[PDB]
């Protein structure tokens, strides 16, 4: 829901006002469906897991 | 590498931790983690077929 979706997270200070900071994944990497297989998650023990 | 042992520390038959590790890099392994019904799928379309290989 961070990947694909964009998160809004918290804000930051750009020139004295507030604005957002949305972590999204890229373009090329949330575009297909083949690029599921491309996100990976942490396991139990810090073995990654696509 | 380095020397994960220093000038001096003791060390015993065979103990856990190396010494120093040596390394060679003039082939090397790239240890490519392929997902697991993906190698599964490429086998079934090896047998679909064609799929080919090379």
């Amino acid at each position: 829901g961070a990947a694909w979706g964009g998160s809004y997270v918290n804000d930051f200070i750009d020139r004295g006002r507030v604005k957002k900071v949305y972590v999204m994944s890229e373009a090329k990497y949330r575009m297909l469906p083949d690029d599921i297989g491309d996100w990976y998650v942490r396991a139990a023990d810090g073995q990654m897991v696509p | 590498g380095k020397s994960n042992v220093t000038e001096g520390a003791l060390v015993q038959n065979g103990q856990a931790t190396a010494l120093a590790t040596v390394q060679q890099l003039d082939p090397i392994y790239v240890d490519v983690t392929q997902s697991s019904n993906d190698m599964m799928r490429l086998k079934q379309e090896l047998a679909n077929g064609t799929l080919k290989q090379e």
